[PDB]
């Protein structure tokens, strides 16, 4: 008898639970997509490190080559400074 | 005849009108055309990956309203130097097609001196705002002389 | 008589639907928490761009410092010559 | 307490400390454990870079705290060894490094066995037992290799 009111009360309650858990889902998606787009910043931030490392390396090389030349030019001011004093 | 977004890590988005057939290098050109950033100082990234100047947009699966990331190099390509009349020597980042205005601007970005107060010299000859670096055959690692106008 | 059965097929359907909704909730949560771990590392990556850049600038001014000396000696080495090429 | 320290690529080591400790002491404790020079280390907590002066208390760091470590691309002091050909290589150093360590570093980059290296810094033949600072070797100083 009362059966077709006892299964009408659980249905309301379940229909309501389903709406809620579909609303939490909807919140969780909006959130995920915001994440995905900040997440997209990590491959790039890692890439930024590498290219920065590289840029520094070109600069060190370039510095060295100016140390090579300053040393070579002083090295060839060795094979001359020996003469100038050794002979008068 | 799509269009795309370009975004640095520092914020600031810009849009470019592009073609699926355009090359990555073609874009850098555009990214320079409006942003004033030399192609040799930009590294573009789509789908986690640095994009090669060689290939096109099409190649990398890039449809309308795609966001391309752009990392800025600290150091690009060709550097020249500028010695002040005190010995203070600084370096600039340039390209052969850079104008003297487009050089006086960077002087100021370091020294803080308005371009109208700057007299640049390259072995005895005064440089002119209108002409370009290559016009005065200034090559890499070459040094420039800054005296006040 | 069909009024009984349209409720419990509608109740059973909705309780089934609660199960899938929950699965999708749990997955979407563990995913947001994993993504969270990755997001905790971007403050470091950011700092690393700063460290690298500063290290690069140190190389630049050192580079300049040696360009500066080099320009001085080569300017004096044309001072030492002038009289060396007259007293001989 | 026992805080944690880890790099952006594996290696979480562990380090027994007390809160009154400065950052410089920590960076030194990492040198003994990791063999990394202090001035090459850059440490991070709560998104911020910690400074030698301030202590662990000052930074509100307690037990099991994970400290983020980024390596510099360079320490502060570096020197050059002019190889027999004139090829000048650059080296990263502290005024505490013994000449042996300096050779080891040259062996690393160059592959010259240490027993076959001879190092002179503007006259004065340098020995394995001494430190760069003993010979009053500055940053930007250049050595010659025989």
């Amino acid at each position: 008898g009362m059966q077709l009111e006892d299964l009408r009360q659980q249905l309301q309650q379940a229909e309501e639970a389903l709406v809620a858990k579909q609303e939490l889902i909807d919140k969780l998606k909006e959130e995920a997509a915001q994440h995905a787009i900040v997440m997209e910043t990590v491959p790039v931030l890692k890439a930024q490190a590498d290219i920065y490392k590289a840029d520094f390396q070109a600069e060190r090389h370039a510095r060295e080559k100016l140390v090579e030349k300053k040393e070579y030019l002083q090295e060839q001011l060795e094979q001359l400074q020996r003469e100038f004093n050794k002979l008068k | 005849s799509m269009q795309i977004f370009v975004k640095t890590l520092t914020g600031k988005t810009i849009t470019l009108e592009v073609e699926p057939s355009d090359t990555i290098e073609n874009v850098k050109a555009k990214i320079q055309d409006k942003e004033g950033i030399p192609p040799d100082q930009q590294r573009l990234i789509f789908a986690g990956k640095q994009l090669e100047d060689g290939r096109t947009l099409s190649d990398y699966n890039i449809q309308k309203e795609s966001t391309l990331h752009l990392v800025l190099r600290l150091r690009g390509g060709m550097q020249i130097f500028v010695k002040t009349l005190t010995g203070k020597t600084i370096t600039l980042e340039v390209e052969p097609s850079d104008t003297i205005e487009n050089v006086k601007a960077k002087i100021q970005d370091k020294e803080g001196i308005p371009p109208d107060q700057q007299r640049l010299i390259f072995a005895g000859k005064q440089l002119e705002d209108g002409r370009t670096l290559s016009d005065y055959n200034i090559q890499k690692e070459s040094t420039l002389h800054l005296v006040l106008r």
